């Protein structure tokens, strides 16, 4: 088969500058004809992929004057000038020249804001949830960048560990921010053995790690 | 105006066979191939194979070919492609798409689990000059879930979060909503929870407390 290497798997960029990325073909993409049978693809978050370059270096309909293809046959460079906070989302190319079609793991391209704090946020278990006898202690980290946060929990002042769980969001694509979410998950029974619950956050955006809780009962 | 509309999530069990459909709509069917492209959860894209749909040939992509089979039925502008043996590594996103590269089908979820479904409890997140305040969906089988704010009519900071599998072997998520603090005493908030699996709906309302 022609091996599509792409490789770096992230690029950052600043909105307004503009951002270059590579992928490399096994096998020369020229065919006798002339043309050269690459495509680039756009995936944004949730949705199905759409084509932004054909042939290396045609840009396809509806597709903005900021985004071209050029390459060599076997390397080839998705440019893209002005970069908007809209652009994340990962791209990948893919060979057409021969069967099987193949495919580049893909680039995502991430918008390098201004470094911002979260906003944190605690939520107690529902009483409604501590009838069915379990107790899931949330915090919230809000609109942050960069992506990397750490969530470390407390309860009656006690390191926790092994009783956590974190979901991050995708870059919000038009602040360019991230939120994540941890959930405490204990039973109802071990839930009311204690009194203080919280979570301490470590960010970039922080000169020291933030504190959020609340005490059982309030 | 030009559509592929894929069937909808598939939850099966292993060892079985599954096929999907991709209907065409807005142009002439048999004039164009049909592509099939497979993504696992959080990974690339992987080509299976295409189909001809004006003569019935096919190519594969040999990792497919002794778990794949495209067809086409030129009566109802439908293209088909059933997977056989099923096990977890056929989880995934699989598109059909038109050839050219333009023109994408929506997508079809297929999970191959012999887990039972299981309809989700929905819990508030209750708020304490920004207030946040959300909705924690725990505990269902398969994925997706959906939620929406106020019957779509809130979507300005909203987060819903990726689900997460849980050591049970279940899903949960949260979705949560950034608000005006002046607005918890005027203002309704109610996160519409959608489990189409087992057919759950709520549609819970979110006080302060
Ligand atoms: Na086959």
């Amino acid at each position: 088969d022609i091996v599509m290497t792409q490789a770096a798997p992230s690029v950052p960029v600043t909105p307004g500058e503009s951002v270059s990325i590579s992928c490399r073909s096994s096998k020369s993409l020229l065919h006798s004809n002339g043309n050269t049978y690459l495509f680039w693809f756009l995936q944004r978050p949730g949705q199905s992929p759409q084509v932004l370059i054909y042939r290396m270096s045609n840009l396809a309909s509806g597709v903005p004057d900021r985004f071209s293809g050029s390459g060599s046959g076997t390397a080839f460079t998705l440019r893209i000038s002005r970069v908007e906070a809209e652009d994340v989302g990962v791209y990948y190319c893919m060979q057409h020249l021969e069967y099987p079609y193949t495919f580049g793991s893909g680039t995502r391209l991430e918008i390098k804001r201004t470094v911002a704090a979260p906003s944190v946020f605690i939520f107690p278990p529902s009483d409604e949830q501590l009838k069915s006898g379990t107790a899931s202690v949330v915090c919230l980290l809000n609109n942050f960048y960069p992506r990397e946060a750490k969530v470390q929990w407390k309860v009656d002042n006690a390191l926790q560990s092994g009783n956590s769980q974190e979901s991050v969001t995708e870059q919000d694509s038009k602040d360019s921010t991230y939120s994540l979410s941890s959930t405490l998950t204990l039973s109802k029974a071990d839930y009311e053995k204690h009194k203080v619950y919280a979570c301490e956050v470590t960010h970039q955006g922080l000169s020291s790690p933030v504190t959020k809780s609340f005490n059982r009962g309030e | 105006q030009v559509q592929l509309q894929q069937s909808g999530a598939e939850l099966v069990r292993p060892g079985t066979s599954v096929k999907v459909s991709c209907k065409a709509s807005g142009y002439a069917f048999t004039n164009y191939l049909i592509e099939w492209i497979k993504q696992r959860p959080g990974q690339g894209l992987e080509w299976i194979g295409v189909i001809n749909p004006g003569s019935g040939g096919t190519n594969y992509n040999e990792k497919f070919r002794v778990k794949a089979t495209l067809t086409a039925d030129k009566s109802s502008s439908t293209a088909y492609m059933q997977l056989s043996s099923l096990t977890s590594d056929d989880s995934a996103v699989y598109f059909c798409a038109r050839g050219g590269g333009y023109y994408w089908g929506q997508g079809t979820l297929v999970t191959v689990s012999a887990a039972s479904t299981k309809g989700p409890s929905v819990f508030p997140l209750a708020p304490s000059g920004t207030a946040a305040l959300g909705c924690l969906v725990k505990d269902y089988f398969p994925e997706p879930v959906t939620v929406s704010w106020n019957s779509g009519a809130l979507t300005s900071g909203v987060h819903t979060f990726p689900a997460v599998l849980q050591s049970s072997g279940l899903y949960s998520l949260s979705s949560v909503v950034t608000v005006p603090s002046s607005s918890l005493g005027t203002q309704t908030y109610i996160c519409n929870v959608n489990h189409k699996p087992s057919n759950t709906k709520v549609d819970k309302k979110v006080e302060p407390k």
